[PDB]
């Protein structure tokens, strides 16, 4: 055993927005100084395909090389559930190593987007609590980020999605702002990317009653 | 009709009269 | 190579209930049928200490033994920092290999917690979510749960321990319940363990308002 | 005398202990030296 692979699915964000670059990663560690030489083979549906980029070998701390190779996705075929499949073989590989993966199947469920405010006690303190609950969505790939007037805030924490009873997931955003600005009523939105919502997203909006 | 994130395109779709689905309106992206 | 080991923490909920035992498990993988002989060396603080069990060996359909050790951690002991290594011998190893572990170093701070009722646009389905929010606490082991009527509820989820800016952690529990038992007055409470609370314990109860 | 728990007649100041759900979680006691609840070990490990 000298060579290891381990292939990275694409950022939520980018399988979600037309606009940015989705792509899958595989990255090849353990590679001897002995045998440099590096293969990388592609399939989308047992297809290959050949525009990958194959960025050249970096070298490790420990006397090995690390090579990685990216193939950029078309944000249907993610989406429609194409199986990505690297083949990486190596001179010093006792025969070429497979890792295949792909986006969870199951019927997307869209989520159900509340935001909630802060808590009377938490009204006490000179920062408060927005929060934004997400749940009943499928499959786990969702991106949440706030904003205020147009303009991303940025002083936010979410959680990574849990898996629920029903078998869906939910997940929380939490944004910090300052009791003032709240208490004057700006009005603050929680922004939802997610395949199963109508155009990829929804938003959610609240603020002082 | 189309979503936008912060001034970027995020998706776009149209209605197809046949289904009662919005189908990704790939003309647009 | 050879035989890999896995240190594994005591659950939180073991740590901070008293009335309860809690253990670290020194887990070996990748025991050879050739040498299918290992030994274990249990060490609180660097003083050595021999209580751990040590479990009969499993062989694992991949022609394979594992072989876990579980060491009994007393409460004092782990809250206060102490560390506990495992080291595994076997004849098959160049040297022995060591693990470490230990609660995470850092002053204790006491978490916020909030309930927030279910959400105006909720209360249009059949079930609602209560909304537990725990926040600033280090450091990230604790333990939710919620209740009603001193029977637990058991429709719940948690989230993992969140990262926040100052440092601390934060997350939130999620309960289920039909919109009735809401809408009824009910009152339901979001239990929280954690060491920087007071006797390790709060409640904080939840019913619908106006 | 501080927030809660009983108050012990002897040299001990107050003592306070957490219940989950019928299982003991905790016991302290008031150090009135430095005006904060520590362990109570007595109690507990008994
Ligand atoms: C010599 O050194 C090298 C290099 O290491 C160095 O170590 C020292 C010297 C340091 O000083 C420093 O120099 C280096 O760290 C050693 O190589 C290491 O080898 C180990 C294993 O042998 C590798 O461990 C795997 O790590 C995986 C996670 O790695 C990621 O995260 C770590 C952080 O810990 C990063 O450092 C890594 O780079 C990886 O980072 C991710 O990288 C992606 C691509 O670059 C990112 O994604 C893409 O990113 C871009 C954005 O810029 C785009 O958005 C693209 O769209 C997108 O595709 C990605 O975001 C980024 N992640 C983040 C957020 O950080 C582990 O996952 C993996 O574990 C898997 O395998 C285990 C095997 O038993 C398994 O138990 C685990 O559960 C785990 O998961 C599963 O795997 C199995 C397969 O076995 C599956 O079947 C399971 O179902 C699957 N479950 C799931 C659901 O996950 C490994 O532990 C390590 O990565 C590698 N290091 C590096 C840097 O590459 C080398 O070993 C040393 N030599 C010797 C002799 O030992
Ligand atoms: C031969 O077969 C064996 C047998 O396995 C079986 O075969 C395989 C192929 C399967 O297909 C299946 O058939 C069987 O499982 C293979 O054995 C496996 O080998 C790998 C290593 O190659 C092991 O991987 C590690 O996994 C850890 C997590 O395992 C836990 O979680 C899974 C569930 O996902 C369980 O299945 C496991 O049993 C573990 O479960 C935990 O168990 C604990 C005690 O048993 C529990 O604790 C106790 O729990 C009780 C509760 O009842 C009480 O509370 C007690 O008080 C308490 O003590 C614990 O709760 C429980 N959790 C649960 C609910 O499951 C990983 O944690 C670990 O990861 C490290 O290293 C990785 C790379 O090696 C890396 O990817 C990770 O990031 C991680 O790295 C560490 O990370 C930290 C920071 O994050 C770093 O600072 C560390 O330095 C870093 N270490 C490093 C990189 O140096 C392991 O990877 C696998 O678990 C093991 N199987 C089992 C079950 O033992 C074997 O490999 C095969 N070999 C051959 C020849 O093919």
């Amino acid at each position: 055993g000298g060579p290891s692979v381990f292939l990275f699915p694409p950022k939520p964000k980018d399988t979600l927005m037309i606009s940015r670059t989705p792509e899958v990663t595989c990255v090849v560690v353990d590679v001897s100084h002995e045998d440099p030489e590096v293969k990388f083979n592609w399939y989308v549906d047992g297809v290959e395909v050949h525009n990958a980029k194959t960025k050249p070998r970096e070298e490790q701390y420990n006397s090995t090389y690390r090579v990685v190779s990216v193939l950029t996705v078309l944000h249907q075929d993610w989406l429609n559930g194409k199986e990505y499949k690297c083949k990486v073989s190596n001179k010093a590989l006792p025969a070429p190593i497979e890792k295949t993966i792909s986006k969870a199947k199951g019927q997307p469920r869209e989520p159900q987007v509340y935001t909630l405010p802060p808590s009377r006690d938490e009204l006490t303190k000179n920062q408060v609590s927005l929060t934004c609950l997400v749940k009943g969505f499928y499959p786990s790939d969702i991106a949440v980020e706030w904003e205020s007037n147009g303009q991303p805030e940025n002083n936010y924490k979410t959680t990574p999605p849990v898996l629920d009873s029903d078998g869906s997931f939910f997940l929380y955003s939490k944004l910090t702002v300052d009791k003032s600005r709240w208490q004057q009523g700006n009005v603050f939105s929680c922004s939802v990317m997610h395949e199963a919502l109508h155009n990829h997203y929804t938003q959610k909006s609240l603020s002082l009653s | 009709d189309a979503a936008w994130h912060l001034g970027e395109l995020v998706w776009a779709t149209y209605y197809d009269p046949e289904t009662g689905t919005w189908e990704p309106d790939w003309q647009r992206m």
